[PDB]
Formats: structure tokens, sequence, C-alpha cells
């Protein structure tokens, strides 16, 4: 039962949901990616309001329930804004913890670099600063996969037929592969992606999809700006995650006092896989560093 | 994203 409240913020609207934990310990602020995604998939993190941490969600510019302001701000520099223009209309100023799935990470981190006034601790899950590198990176990956589809994605990737059957056939087997492991989508998720399926985000400021980056992000690449962030943070991935974990050891590498965790036998949507006892780390991390 |  979380208030799932509306908020306007910088002329257009935004939901935001968060199931405030019974003693308040901590308020961690969730970070969805894609872009143009939802936080529905990040709903796992609700076994975090048991350990007292309260837990709020919310979906971007103009991604989910939201709407989408003028398509002149259709950056990342500027969710940095929102994700502030929110927190500190929310709380004022309090304490506050970040986690950014994938993208939500990179934002965060982001907004980490700047608006570090307004932070406690940060913690990333399968996140980036460079989207380059995450890119070269993801080749590498389809490269390892079996010439049927290794040949398919670069075939009718080379031309965009992105609806051919065939590549779709690469596609959710990969997914499959790197983004969801041995498993069944769950609700939550399926919900989620579909919306990236649905809004003007994802299909501008992304790509046609999560290996295909194409969008308004494949120059983004602020790995020498995090090296500024000083304060505590956490950092998680898997050993075969879409975003490999070659890249979290940068960012862990960049920036001190981090502890680099790798998800055995786990994907991208980690939260949810050996999410039993993803979220304790977490936890662990927060309470820990009060 | 896709799926089934
Ligand atoms: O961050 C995301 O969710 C997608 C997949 C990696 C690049 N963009």
């Amino acid at each position: 039962e979380c208030i799932e409240n509306y908020a306007k913020v910088n002329g257009i609207y935004i939901y935001y949901k968060l199931c405030k934990a019974p003693e308040e310990k901590a308020k961690l602020m969730t970070m969805h990616g894609g872009p143009g995604m939802s936080h529905d998939y990040l709903l796992s993190l609700r076994d975090m309001t048991k350990e007292g941490i309260t837990v709020l969600f919310y979906d971007q510019f103009g991604c989910g329930r939201s709407e989408e302001p003028d398509q002149s701000k259709f950056t990342i520099d500027y969710g940095v804004e929102e994700a502030e223009a929110l927190r500190s209309k929310l709380f004022g100023n309090e304490k506050v913890f970040l986690m950014g799935s994938a993208y939500g990470g990179a934002l965060a981190l982001a907004y980490a670099v700047k608006y570090q006034d307004h932070l406690k601790g940060l913690i990333v899950s399968g996140g980036l600063s460079s989207v380059p590198l995450t890119v070269k990176e993801m080749n590498r990956l389809i490269d390892e996969l079996p010439a049927k589809y290794r040949d398919a994605i670069k075939k009718y990737g080379s031309s965009g037929s992105y609806e051919n059957p065939e590549y779709q056939e690469a596609v959710n087997y990969f997914y499959h592969q790197h983004l969801l492991r041995s498993e069944d989508w769950p609700p939550e998720v399926l919900k989620s992606l579909e919306y990236a399926e649905r809004r003007n985000v994802y299909r501008i400021m992304n790509g046609p999809n999560e290996f295909t980056i194409t969008g308004t992000i494949k120059d983004w690449d602020i790995t020498d700006k995090i090296s500024a962030i000083k304060i505590p943070t956490l950092i998680t991935v898997g050993e075969y995650d879409e975003v490999t974990p070659n890249v979290a050891r940068v960012i862990h590498e960049k920036i001190a006092g981090s502890e680099l965790h790798v998800f055995r036998d786990c994907s991208h949507l980690t939260m949810w896989e050996d999410r039993e006892g993803y979220n304790k780390l977490l936890s662990d991390f927060i309470l820990k560093h009060l | 994203p896709l799926g089934g």
C-alpha cells in the first residue's frame, strides 16, 4: 500500500511511488535505466522497507506514467535536474541514497557528480559512465554469440530490418542470456520493457534496443568526471551482464571506497534472479554507512 | 526490448 501520487515538476508531471519504510532509517531513491523504460521492474526493492529502508520510485521525463517535456530537453544532463527538482521537492534538505539501474546508474553517476552535495551513498546495479565503451563491449558479447545469431544481428542490423523475424530470434534468445538468466520474465519487468516499446524516449534517446544504441546517448562518456565523486559508493554486476562487468570496474576504478561485487551466475535484472540475497548486500551497504 |  505505497502512496502512488503524482508531482508536477519543470512544466511537466511526474509519477512517484514510495513505500515509506516503517522505521525511517534511510531514504533510498531509485533510478531506472533504458532510457525510455520505467521503475516497474525495480519493484523487488520492496524487500528493503523491511529493513526500515524507505524506497522511492519514479518514472523519468516522458517515461512510464510521467509525461515528456519539450523534445529539446531530451538528454541526460536534463534527467539529472529532474531527479533533484524532484528530490528537493520531496524532502528538502535530507541525507538520501541513490540506486540507478543500468542507464539509471549512469544517470545516477552523472547526477552524483554535480549535485553530490545531496548524497549519503550511491548504489549502481550494472551501470556505466562511457556509453561508447559499453557498446564496444557488447559487440564482443554478440560476437561470442553462436554464428546463427551473431550473423543475423550484424546482417539485419546493418540494414534496419529490426522488425525482421530472424532478428528477433537472436534478440529474445540474447536477452535470455545477458538480461535475464535461466528463467521466465516476471510481471514487473514485462510491463516495464513493454513501456519502452511504447514511449517516445527509448525510441529517440536510446536506440532500437539495448545493443543497438543509436539514440542521443552514444556520444556520452563522463568517465573522467566520475573521479570527482568522493562520497561512499557501491557497484554490482553479473558475470554475464549485458553491461559486462568489465565496464563496472572502470567506475570502481575511477572511484575509491567502492567495493565492486559481481554476482555469480547472474545477468542484468540481478535484482530479480539472486534477488533473494541481492537486497541484503544493498541494505548491508546502506545501514553500515551510517 | 522484446519478450514472450
Ligand atoms: O542502460 C540501458 O538500460 C540500455 C542497455 C545498455 C545501454 N542502454
